[PDB]
């Protein structure tokens, strides 16, 4: 069968079948109106539609034949380095153009140019995105980029001012759940009240997070017997999230106080394989938005979740390290 | 053979514990051309490997357990010559990447490429992936997806932050409980069961259960051992037997816990370099020494609270270091000073 | 227009008596040049400190006039590959050259512990297969990472970085000979510059005089690129934090100063500050090491040197 | 040719001497000299200072400080120079940060714990328990190599786990059963693909209370040479 | 044609000062004791105008036949251009005997290991041919390099020359620039004409009437792509004032939406805190020593909302202590 994921399945097709990115698309459709393109820096929130809508663009610019042989989709945070990305953009360049047919020439403008796009390009070094300017300066008669990345601010100056940068805003709640509601009618997923919000709050709103993880329920659903819905649960399962009523109990059992009680609570729980970095991800999130504690409790509990995260990040023992954090946090 | 090795369920109906586990497995099974990626997280000694194999006997056949292994050579850049022991199957193959430390990726891109070019598909079990370097990672990722129609891996680990999220959105999670202490003790019965050992009472058993924070390996080699020692008649009143290092450790704890000196620290530097030189990891040994301390009756709150906070910093030392030796007296000596 | 001969090059030891620091290497080659017959060598030391200088030294001793053509320098990590340069020290090996009965042809290989396993011992067995006539001098960071049967082939030779007292008594023979006018406060801030650079300290020297004429205080500092040890000094001993923050905006920040060059001259300037006592001098140490460590892991912002600057204030409060 | 190898021990002597930390004596021997110290053989002098630096009798301890606090803080200030000494030497090659791992590996524990030594100054005995553990460590993955087809585990899991079982299969029916067990214990051996030199590497992993050297030289010679003899006379897996 | 080439500095006349260069290598070549110089600092400060008229002093008629204009930014290769160089060298003439010189431009992009064999060539040729390096950071540069080459530094341009710059391009080119626009612009490019001139070039470019329209200071961090001032100041403002959920919230929403980095918005608040007048010397110290924590382990990765939480509450304790 023609197994597909279902983030590159259910991109828009056409600049008109993005929904809530207006200001962006107005700006990209006036630019294709002018017979020049420039290059182009595309930044906001992750799962916004940049990359669908780069597609779409380039799509309509081609053709759907053409736009296969006229891209290049490279990644630079994926990649090995700076060398293996620019020797890949030098080959494509290199490559000669490859000519369009009749009804592409009849159907679609068909530009002279071949867009490359660089998805994550943010996470580059200076050194690396100087490097990638001067690429794109050598070649620039006949490549025209498009950097995707989520903060703006992460790419120099140099590089920055050669590319005309369009913002996307998050998408509203409201959009996101609609379009997954979308896609899980469209393929028969049936889902039980509330489980497509549980999905875009584990996503934090990244509708493409978000659709991998409905992707990755709905193929458990099919193992599992009985065709049930799918619930809260196995989807907290599967993204790795500790379900919220063992982050009650620890809750409950830093607020005791006791320091043997906690330790022996920490013990249990360890042996349940719950990943450490989640719980203390939502030890964050319970904790600093909680109207139940004041300014300095939260100031103290904000620097204890920040060391605890600094060690865990440099791969230490876990048991340890979330013992020690519980262990803090009941001395408030 | 040890009788954690003779009962070993080599079957997903032979598995006792984590029913539900057991179901999704039999039902993965039943569907081999569509089967995911994998990624086996939780505490060891639990029955991942167990149960990736059970999985690999329910696809492909009891020919899985017919394992041989050989060592490949690869030549790398520089022309390091490298050695990799890699245990395969008519039907699968199993590595283990971190033993080549620093080289897994270049290891692992040569031997998937060879297995994807050599070839419906061959499954792939990947250990400690948890250890695996973040450019050995993303190697995976590319094989993932390049070699996705030849080659299915299962990936085995104790902790899945390590893992990178491109490989965790390419995969299916599974998490792996420890069993449960009557789980266990019901494995131990049928374990003594079938080797006729005598029973006082069946709290023995709950108490191996409880002696091993449930590890079913621990337990079932800890019954072994208890079993030997009393003539294969093992009584309410039998001690439970631990490891040699286990009770070095437990001594460094009470030495360090009555008295708190220089000379007393500088014959813990004696123990710790007798422990580090037999192949006791730094890690463990810290881990160990930390939860010993912390069970001790006669420290207060704010010792222990001391005792694991200090354990928290020369852990993530020991993450960030070479001679572990350092970090582990260092840590000692700041206990000995907080204790007095 | 002539031949350009910069003092750093035209002042470079050429013969074993012309290096000043390491006594018992230089007194351990030295004896080696006199009986001849050069064994098999591993010289080892940090990087900079002109390791293989004292090896080429050591062949002109030994070979003199046919120097030009009997040693060979390489480098074990040359971008043209260990292939490559494996089968050029195969050419050189097997090049007949006649020599005197008590010397040999010589082969110096530097950064010898960036080669790897097989490369090593292809290595030795080369050695091995010449020794009659070729005999091996590596070159290296950490001796430690040189496999066992190359050291145990070869005389271990260690090199540490110069002294104070060396470099003064360099600059002093250089002054000699090129009758530098010069006084005590401009030898010491050049000296003070250059910790143990030999090169560094001649550069120094050589843009001073150009530069001025006369070596005192005030030119060395102006010619040396590295920010003035007294705005350092003014920096790290202000009383108040704003004081040292301010000073920092305005002098090194602003001034195009590196964080780089900022922390080793404030390394520089602790290490010296006697007003201090050295308990202080050691915490004040050890915080700018830290931030120097946090620079060369790549983060080298403002906000670094401005945090080790208060760390340095709270330590000298009390 | 010994004065190269007497070096490290002159170098750790002056620089725990507490003479050169007080005021009077910091001024006759400044930071630099302690620094230029440490880089005369900067290979030994951090492991000297680890080794040398808990036999001390410290004289620079401030008023309500303890000789343990010191040297407590000294590991302190030693691991954190492990710390940069791993960035130093790693593939990052941070040579410029020699002497930060100066201050903080050699001289800083040394004015923490500068004093008169009590007693003599000891070769660092890392690099023996390093060689040790390297050899221990390829032992147990000849081992883990061996019995990797019957035994479900790492090589950690292997000697944490496993070793004492084996022990109690493959020597203690020695010391119950005499030479009437080497049939049960070939066979152990036989079914994890054991010879005889895995034998003998298994026996030197066991530390503390479970040593079995003095329990090995105390088996009769004639259960040994039957032993070896019945191995020796039957073909084996492999 | 690019803004950088046009306007740059062609004689020493157009170098606001650094004649003791000048002076210091006229001394070396007169003596016969010029060395493989090495000139770092912003770029347009005058180093390449200062080496070429140093070459022409030298050589004059013969310029190109003494001299090998090279730019390690090229991104030809390492075999190319180290056999450009030694067949450079390899070219002697007899009715032209002299050392020659060979410039290479940008030489801190190079990769480490260029870096070293360019090390080694200029070891190979230094008996004919002298080397001058020119970079942007001489920290880049590999030891080894660094001490082979006199190091002249080039200091910064000093804000007047920089506005007289700005002002000949805006009389030039026929643009209209806002004086914020033109304090964002210097505050920017931090002493750089190339970043000027690209920055103005490209907003003239991205103006609807590039004749009859003023580049505004909004305009200017659109294109640099840099934070506005007024977003870190209203998230500052919002963490000193307002309660953690609406800091928290605030500080999410404003640097998600503009697309701020955490960094880039702990860069911006230090340098905001900076003109602050703080009663307490300890509210500055936590203050400095927190967030520099917190960047550096920003730099190692781990959890961003973990970290943002973290700015706000060390912002917040600080502030405790008045
Ligand atoms: N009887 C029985 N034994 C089990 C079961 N699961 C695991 N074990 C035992 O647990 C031991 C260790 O499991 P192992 O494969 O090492 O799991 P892992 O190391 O955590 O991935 C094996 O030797 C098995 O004998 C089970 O369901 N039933
Ligand atoms: N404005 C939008 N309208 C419809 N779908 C969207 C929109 N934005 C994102 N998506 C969905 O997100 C998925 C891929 O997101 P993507 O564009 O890759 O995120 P990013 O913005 O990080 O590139 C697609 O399947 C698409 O359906």
């Amino acid at each position: 069968l023609a197994q597909q994921p279902w983030v590159e399945k259910y991109r828009p097709k056409n600049l008109d079948e993005v929904t809530a990115q207006d200001h962006a698309v107005t700006v990209l459709k006036k630019t294709l109106k002018s017979a020049n393109l420039p290059h182009m820096l595309f930044y906001g929130p992750p799962g916004t539609g940049k990359t669908s809508t780069i597609l779409a663009l380039t799509k309509e610019l081609y053709g759907p034949d053409l736009m296969k042989s006229r891209i290049l989709e490279l990644n630079a945070s994926d990649e090995r380095g700076i060398s293996i990305v620019r020797e890949k953009v030098k080959n494509f360049a290199r490559l000669t153009v490859s000519k369009p047919s009749k009804h592409d020439l009849e159907n679609y403008p068909c530009p002279p140019y071949k867009i490359i796009i660089l998805d994550e390009a943010d996470s580059m070094t200076a050194d690396a995105q100087s490097a990638l300017r001067r690429t794109m300066e050598t070649y620039s008669g006949v490549t025209r980029f498009c950097l995707i990345c989520n903060y703006v601010t992460r790419i120099i100056d140099p590089l920055a001012s050669r590319c005309s940068k369009f913002r996307f805003k998050a998408l509203d709640a409201s959009n996101a759940i609609d379009r997954l509601r979308f896609i899980s009618e469209q393929e028969n997923v049936k889902c039980d009240d509330g489980v497509l919000e549980r999905i875009l709050d584990i996503s934090a709103g990244d509708l493409r997070r978000g659709i991998t993880l409905l992707q990755s329920a709905s193929k458990g659903a099919q193992y599992l017997g009985d065709g049930k819905n799918i619930t809260s649960t196995q989807v907290e399962e599967l993204a790795g999230v500790v379900p919220h009523d063992i982050l009650i109990e620890i809750v409950e059992k830093v607020k005791s106080g006791d320091f043997d009680e906690i330790k022996k609570y920490v013990n249990t729980f360890m042996k349940s394989g719950w990943s450490a970095a989640s719980v203390v991800n939502q030890l964050h999130e319970y904790y600093i938005t909680n109207d139940n504690f004041d300014t300095n409790f939260k100031n103290q509990i904000s620097w204890l979740l920040f060391t605890t995260d600094s060690r865990l990040n440099n791969g230490t023992n876990e048991h340890i390290q979330l013992l020690n954090l519980l262990v803090k946090i009941s001395q408030l | 053979s040890l009788w954690v090795d003779k009962y070993r369920p080599k079957s997903l109906n032979a598995l006792s514990h984590n029913e539900e586990l057991t179901n999704f497995l039999k039902s993965l099974s039943d569907q081999p051309r569509d089967l995911p990626h994998l990624l086996l997280y939780g505490p060891n000694g639990t029955g991942k490997k167990t149960r990736c194999m059970a999985l690999l006997e329910s696809i492909f056949g009891p020919g899985v357990y017919r394992l041989k292994i050989d060592v490949r050579q690869f030549v790398t850049a520089s022309n390091r010559k490298l050695e990799l022991n890699v245990v395969s199957s008519p039907y699968h193959l199993e590595i283990t990447p971190s033993d080549m430390g620093n080289n897994d990726r270049i290891v692992i891109q040569e031997l998937l490429k060879e297995v994807a070019q050599m070839e419906r598909y061959k499954c792939v079990i990947i250990n400690e992936a948890n250890s695996l370097t973040k450019d050995a990672q993303a190697a995976l990722r590319r094989t993932m997806e390049k070699y996705s129609k030849n080659i299915r891996l299962i990936m085995v680990c104790d902790s899945m932050s390590p893992i990178i999220a491109p490989i965790k959105s390419r995969c299916l999670l599974i998490r792996c409980p420890a069993p449960s202490d009557s789980e266990i003790s019901t494995i131990l019965s049928d374990v003594v069961t079938n080797e006729r050992i005598q029973l006082e009472t069946k709290d023995i058993l709950k108490r191996i259960a409880q002696a091993s924070n449930g590890n079913l390996r621990v337990s079932l080699l800890m019954l072994e051992s208890m079993a030997l020692n009393n003539e294969l008649a093992l009584k309410s009143s039998s001690p439970i037997i631990k490891p040699d290092w286990i009770i070095v450790i437990h001594k460094l704890t009470r030495k360090i816990v009555k008295e708190r000196s220089v000379n007393s620290l500088i014959e813990c530097r004696a123990v710790l370099y007798d422990l580090l030189a037999h192949c006791i990891p730094a890690n463990i040994i810290l881990k160990e020494l930390t939860f010993s301390l912390l069970d001790v009756e006669t420290l207060n709150t704010t010792n222990k609270s001391s005792i694991i906070e200090y354990s928290s910093v020369f852990d993530e030392r020991l993450s960030l270091g070479n001679k572990a030796i350092f970090h582990l007296e260092g840590f000692i000596a700041k206990v000995m000073c907080c204790l007095d | 227009l002539s031949l350009q001969l910069p003092w750093v090059e035209k002042y470079r030891p050429q013969v074993l008596s012309d290096i000043v620091g390491n006594k018992e290497t230089i007194d351990r080659l030295q004896q080696i040049a006199k009986d001849g017959n050069m064994p098999h060598m591993i010289i080892s030391g940090m990087p900079g400190i002109g390791k293989t200088t004292s090896v080429h030294c050591l062949a002109h001793e030994l070979l003199g006039r046919s120097y030009a053509d009997g040693v060979l320098e390489l480098n074990a990590s040359d971008d043209r590959g260990i292939d490559v340069v494996r089968n050029q020290i195969k050419h050189f090996a097997q090049k007949k050259l006649h020599l005197p009965p008590g010397k040999h042809k010589i082969v110096i290989l530097d950064e010898a512990d960036s080669m790897t396993a097989g490369a090593q011992q292809a290595l030795r067995r080369t050695m091995e297969l010449y020794s009659n006539s070729t005999r091996f001098a590596f070159a290296c960071n950490q001796s430690n990472k040189i496999i066992e049967p190359l050291q145990s082939r070869c005389a271990i030779l260690r090199y540490s970085k110069l002294s104070d007292e060396d470099v003064l008594k360099r600059l002093l023979q250089i002054i000699k000979l090129e009758d530098v006018k010069y006084t005590n406060d401009g030898l010491e801030a050049i000296i003070f510059t250059a910790e143990g650079d030999m090169r560094q300290a001649i550069n120094n020297l050589q843009s001073t005089v150009a530069g001025h004429g006369l070596v005192n205080a005030d030119n060395v500092f102006k010619i040396v690129d590295s920010p003035h040890p007294l705005i350092v000094k003014k920096m790290l001993l202000a009383s108040n934090l704003e004081d040292s923050i301010q000073i920092l905006r305005t002098d090194l920040w602003k001034k195009g100063y590196s964080s780089i060059d900022i922390v080793t001259t404030s390394f520089r300037v602790t290490k010296n500050l006697a007003q201090v006592k050295e308990s202080v001098r050691l915490e004040m140490i050890k915080e700018i090491g830290l931030t120097h460590m946090r620079i060369l892991e790549g983060v080298g912002t403002y906000l670094q040197l401005a945090s080790m600057l208060a760390k340095i204030h709270k330590l000298n409060n009390k | 040719e010994k004065n190269i190898a007497l070096k490290p021990f002159d170098i750790a002597h002056k620089m725990l001497d507490g003479q050169i930390y007080s005021d009077i004596g910091s001024r006759n021997f400044t930071l630099n000299d302690k620094i230029a110290l440490y880089f005369d053989d900067f290979d030994f002098t951090p492991l000297m200072i680890q080794e040398n630096y808990l036999s001390t009798r410290p004289s620079v301890l401030k008023p309500g400080q303890s000789h343990l606090e010191a040297v407590a803080e000294a590991a302190n200030c030693i691991s954190l120079g492990d710390i940069v000494e791993k960035k130093i030497r790693s593939s990052e090659q941070l040579w410029s940060l020699l002497p930060l791992h100066a201050v903080l590996s050699s001289v800083y524990p040394a004015s923490k714990v500068a004093g008169h030594m009590a007693g003599r100054i000891n070769f660092t005995a890392w690099l023996g328990q390093n060689s040790k553990s390297a050899k221990y460590y390829r032992l147990l993955q000849e081992i883990h190599y061996h019995t990797r087809l019957g035994t479900s585990t790492d090589k950690i899991g292997l000697r944490l786990d496993y070793l004492p079982t084996f022990r109690k299969r493959l020597l203690d029916p020695f010391l119950k059963q005499g030479a009437d067990a080497i049939s049960s214990v070939i066979e152990v051996m036989d079914d994890y693909y054991l010879t005889k030199e895995d034998w003998d590497s298994i026996m030197e992993f066991f530390v503390g209370p479970d040593v079995t050297t003095a329990i090995i030289k105390k088996i009769p010679a004639t259960v040994k040479s039957g032993f070896t003899r019945k191995y020796n006379s039957m073909t084996h897996p492999v | 044609l690019p803004w950088v080439e046009k306007y740059r500095p062609e004689t020493l006349d157009e170098v606001y000062g650094q004649n003791e260069v000048i002076t210091t290598v006229r001394k070396f070549v007169d003596e016969g004791k010029l060395p493989h110089l090495l000139f770092y600092g912003p770029p347009g400060t005058g180093k390449t105008s200062t080496i070429v008229a140093l070459a022409r002093e030298i050589y004059g008629k013969n310029y190109s036949n003494m001299v090998l204009e090279l730019n390690a930014s090229d991104d030809r290769g390492i075999d190319v251009v180290r056999n450009q160089i030694k067949d450079f060298a390899s070219t002697r003439q007899i009715f032209s005997k002299g050392f020659k010189l060979i410039i290479l431009d940008e030489a801190d992009a190079m990769t480490n290991a260029a870096q070293n064999a360019l090390r080694r060539v200029i070891e190979r040729y230094t008996k004919n041919t002298r080397f001058c390096v020119l970079a942007n950071y001489a920290h880049k540069l590999t030891p080894a390099l660094l001490s082979r080459c006199t190091r002249f530094r080039f200091q910064p341009l000093p804000q007047e020359a920089i506005e007289r710059r700005i002002a000949n391009v805006l009389v030039h080119e026929k643009l209209k620039l806002s004086p914020n626009a033109e304090k964002a612009l210097i505050e920017l490019s931090n002493g750089d004409m190339r970043r000027v001139l690209n920055v103005l070039q490209s907003c003239k470019a991205t103006l609807d009437n590039p004749d009859e329209d003023e580049i505004s200071d909004d305009v200017i961090y659109e294109c640099c792509g840099a934070p506005r001032p007024s977003d870190l100041k209203a998230v500052l403002k919002s963490i000193l004032e307002d309660d953690w959920g609406t800091a928290h919230y605030t500080l999410n929403k404003v640097r998600s939406a503009k697309g701020l980095a955490l960094i880039d918005l702990i860069e911006g608040i230090v340098k905001i805190l900076e003109d602050y007048e703080l009663q307490n010397e300890e509210t500055r110290v936590h203050l400095l020593t927190k967030l520099a924590d917190i960047e550096y382990s920003i730099s190692k990765g781990g959890n961003d909302q973990i970290q943002g939480s973290a700015v706000i509450g060390a912002i917040k304790a600080s502030f405790e202590n008045e």
